[PDB]
RNA sequence: GUCUUGUAAUUGGAAUGAGUACAAUGUAAAUACCUUAACGAGGAACAAUUGGAGGGCAAGUCUGGUGCCAGCAGCCGCGGUAAUUCCAGCUCCAAUAGCGUAUAUUAAAGUUGUUGCAGUUAAAAAGCUCGUAGUUGAACUUUGGGCCCGGUUGGCCGGUCGGAUUUCCAACGGGGCCUUUCCUUCUGGCUAACCUUGAGUCCUUGUGGCUCUUGGCGAACCAGGACUUUUACUUUGAAAAAAUUAGAGUGUUCAAAGCAGGCGUAUUGCUCGAAUAUAUUAGCAUGGAAUAAUAGAAUAGGACGUUUGGUUCUAUUUUGUUGGUUUCUAGGACCAUCGUAAUGAUUAAUAGGGACGGUCGGGGGCAUCAGUAUUCAAUUGUCAGAGGUGAAAUUCUUGGAUUUAUUGAAGACUAACUACUGCGAAAGCAUUUGCCAAGGACGUUUUCAUUAAUCAAGAACGAAAGUUAGGGGAUCGAAGAUGAUCAGAUACCGUCGUAGUCUUAACCAUAAACUAUGCCGACUAGGGAUCGGGUGCUUGCACUCGGCACCUUACGAGAAAUCAAAGUCUUUGGGUUCU
């Protein structure tokens, strides 16, 4: 045979078997053990606020050279220190230290985008407005 | 093929088309069974008896002259034995390999072979026990095995 | 050990109708494959065949005209609802105008359309085109 | 050969094939009437004897037993029977 | 300017609700729709966006800027001075009152595979065998024939292009009979009926047939004791709230919806609707009896029985009636005895086990034989080197090395023979001869009769190295010593040498434990070699079964290398374990 039971009475072995060999599987593993609720800055949720602690130069990975221009953040909900990239040219600018930043994800389930090495996540609003807007100069980075 | 080993080996008999049969043998259907139940008191098994039967006598197969196999022949008369001749003949092999062990503990191959006998001999205590020829908590014990086959 | 005596009659007239011979010896017989064989003829997918008596399980020696292209068991024999006659013949049979699924029902071994007709179900054996 | 007669074999490739191989099975092992030297009482023997053959009255050797068919003693007379 | 199609920051009269707003309508009161006076488009205004334009992917090697920076880029990639990719302008593409982003999820995913994956080499066959659950498991038991009666579609003349029927042409389905043919059995309801005939010809082709009397013939039709192998599967029914889903009807102005609605003499009213289908697994009722399991008569405690006795209780209308109470009965159990009967055991699987026969083998264990060599030591002669290397040195040596002869011991190993040979579950196994059990294959007109295949759990065995403790300790030799080489060389090379290498009792549980190919079964193709058994002979050849392999082709298979299995897989299902 197929080296699979096909016995008309087999029912048990084929979903036991099945159930043992979905843990092979990427996206079933991490749906199961919770890994999105235990490890993961975010706990499972699409976006998070946090506090700007820093802006780092991060030097991209080979072939290209540059400095790509990010923020070291602790989220408000958890505590986690998590380094954010600031899209756009010239965007760092409108960051600054201790300002309330949205983050969210880069695009890539959790991994890390392009060449910056070790950057999970970007800025999506600062101190409440969006960095679109700021960029395309729409609205005005408040006082605080 | 084999069950406890890899040989594939189709020797065997071929019993013939002619179940009414034969025309060149004369004897009667009640003399044979004479013979039959002469050499079981003087104490021979079913298999022994059938090969006698088969080269001193004409006899083909006892089935076909007398009707019945030669186990119920036996089993009429009264000579039966106490457990299945092929059980038997399994025990008598397993004593025989246990006794060998004994005085040589480094016969490793002895020791295997041991296990496939033994489990030879639960395989078809299983089904005698079923088929309640044996009774229900017949047992082979290897303490008291050559209590019983000798 | 031999387990399907209907799966290894149908593989060996598969094999034969391959190689282009015209004939098949067949071994054991039974029941359910010559139940089997005389829908394959009915619809002429083989010509004559031959029970060869042996005082055992019997021999056939069928006899190929080229028309099969496959026959073949399912297995395990799924129960089939009349409901669900349609998807097997939709998964098995290569078109909606030929080819018969074939089934155990209680009212006899039958291809599919015979069924759809007297209106019984019940096991699925093979099929034939 | 694709075309060819299974039901009716010629009877040389039949008695080529195995005991086990042929349209049906069956023995060719075969019985003797032999008869010693010093009695003439008959006794059927089988081809492929096993058994040490002795007969009743005479007690003699009939036949020695081997791999497959018994070489009978040397001074006997045999027939398919 | 022919028939018309684009483009002009060229000019025309029309059309309009977005908005504002009489007033109605709407509503509990409003608000908003719906209706509507009056008022309300000329493009600068009542002004559409969001994302892109290298590829994937539809749209530019067009202009200016920056010069591996800033930045882009889901991914591939762009950017270091002509950037098709960054920041911009222009132009163009896509979807559009929406379009993008993030995370999750479904499809794509035959990348979870029941349908339907993969496992020689890409990831992956357990080192090997045993084995319980589990899964799976050879064939065989009323088959065929002859009848008969209603059905359902197409008929054949659908004749008016749409529907009708007679018998017949059929096909396809269904029921009941007969053929050695369970079609539960009997006990009153009822005999309805129609071979019961008190008035026979009421009446289309004698197969398209009655006015009812007299036991009837109860399978047409209800409740009774009487006992009824048991499942699975499948048909039909019933059930499985509504909403939701599919779905019929219906112009909500269309539609999403909703369950309304539609026709009158609109002046005293008529009318169609709010269907239907699906939803198993479980349970219930019902028809079928293939397939798959299950039980039955073998020490007969077996079946049928108007028998022929014993024995054991049960109680009805009576015998007035409660009650005492023996029987005849009338139905039950139960033990005998006679009777009837074809009296009762399926094959014997190119399934399996067991016996028997002659064998075969470097299969195993315990004893026992040799064999030369190697190192060393006694007795020997001899005289400078001998060892060792690519070349050297370390080392042994005129107390005689090495070389040579003689007789010894010790431990190991088993040459040559030795092969595309054998045996074993694998690891492995090779001097002789004994003893002990074991085993395959072959032969078999022997025996049992499904006892089997594969197997979570659980077990036996498992090269070398390694461990513990006794023995042993020749040779080789991790470590280590040590001479060369080299930039280094505590590496390769060279000389020694500890554990180790051997054995006993215990452990260990692994290897490229490899054919990197699970096992069992069947089928598909030529060929010659060879090993074991058997048969025939004209005695070395053929046939045969079983083995280790091998050669050709490729029918097929494969990503290919290649493969007689790695084939019989999208024409996708023989069984089963593991990954
Ligand atoms: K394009
Ligand atoms: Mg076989
Ligand atoms: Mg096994
Ligand atoms: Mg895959
Ligand atoms: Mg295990
Ligand atoms: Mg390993």
């Amino acid at each position: 045979g197929k080296g699979k039971p096909r016995g008309l009475n087999s029912a048990r072995k084929l979903r036991v078997h099945r159930r043992n060999n979905r843990w092979a599987e990427n996206n079933y593993k991490k749906r199961l053990l919770g890994t999105a609720f235990k490890s993961s800055p975010f706990g499972g949720s699409s976006h998070a606020k946090g506090i700007v602690l820093e802006k780092l130069g991060i030097e991209s990975k080979q072939p290209n050279s540059a400095i790509r221009k990010c923020v070291r953040v602790q989220l408000i909900k958890n505590g986690k220190k998590v380094t954010a990239f600031v899209p756009n040219d010239g965007c760092l600018n409108f960051v600054d230290e201790n300002d309330e930043v949205l983050l969210a994800g880069f695009g890539r389930k959790g991994k890390a985008k392009g060449d910056i090495p070790g950057v999970r996540f970007k800025v999506v609003k600062v101190s409440g407005v969006s960095l679109l807007a700021l960029w395309k100069e729409k609205k005005e980075k408040p006082r605080s | 093929g084999r069950m406890h080993s890899a040989g594939k080996g189709i020797s065997s008999s071929a019993i013939p088309y002619s179940r009414n049969a034969p025309a060149w043998f004369k004897l009667s259907s009640e003399s044979v069974i004479e013979q039959i139940v002469k050499y079981a008191r003087k104490g021979l098994t079913p298999s022994q008896i059938g090969v006698l039967l088969r080269d001193a006598h004409g006899v083909t197969q006892a089935r076909v002259i007398t009707g019945n196999k030669i186990m119920r022949i036996l089993k009429s008369n009264g000579l039966a034995p106490e457990i299945p001749e092929d059980l038997y003949y399994l025990i008598k092999k397993a004593v025989s390999v246990r006794k060998h062990l004994e005085r040589n503990r480094k016969d490793k191959d002895a020791k295997f072979r041991l296990i496939l006998i033994e489990s030879r001999i639960h395989r078809l205590a299983r089904y005698y026990r079923t088929v309640a020829v044996l009774p229900p908590n017949w047992k082979y014990e290897s303490a008291t095995a050559s209590a019983l086959v000798n | 050990t031999r387990s399907s005596v209907l799966a290894d009659a149908l593989n060996a007239i598969n094999n034969a109708e391959k190689t282009g011979k015209r004939q098949v010896l067949i071994r054991p017989s039974s029941k359910v494959i010559i139940k089997f064989l005389q829908v394959m003829q009915k619809h002429g997918y083989i010509g004559e065949f031959e029970y060869i008596d042996d005082h055992r399980s019997g021999k056939i020696v069928v006899q190929l005209n080229g028309r099969l292209n496959k026959c073949g068991v399912i297995s395990p024999r799924f129960n089939v609802k009349i409901g669900d006659i349609e998807k097997w013949t939709a998964n098995l049979l290569p078109a909606r105008q030929f080819g018969y699924v074939i089934l155990t029902t209680s009212a006899g071994i039958m291809d599919h359309e015979e069924a759809r007709r007297k209106h019984v179900s019940g096991k699925i054996l093979g099929f034939v085109y | 050969v694709l075309v060819q007669d299974l039901l009716h074999p010629t009877a040389a490739s039949e008695a080529r094939k195995h005991k086990l191989k042929t349209l049906v099975q069956g023995p060719r092992s075969y019985f003797l009437d032999v008869k010693c030297p010093g009695c003439l009482n008959i006794t059927t023997v089988f081809s492929h004897a096993q058994t040490a053959v002795t007969c009743e009255s005479c007690s003699t050797i009939l036949c020695t037993p081997t791999g497959g068919k018994a070489k009978l003693s040397e001074g006997t007379s045999f027939r398919r029977k």
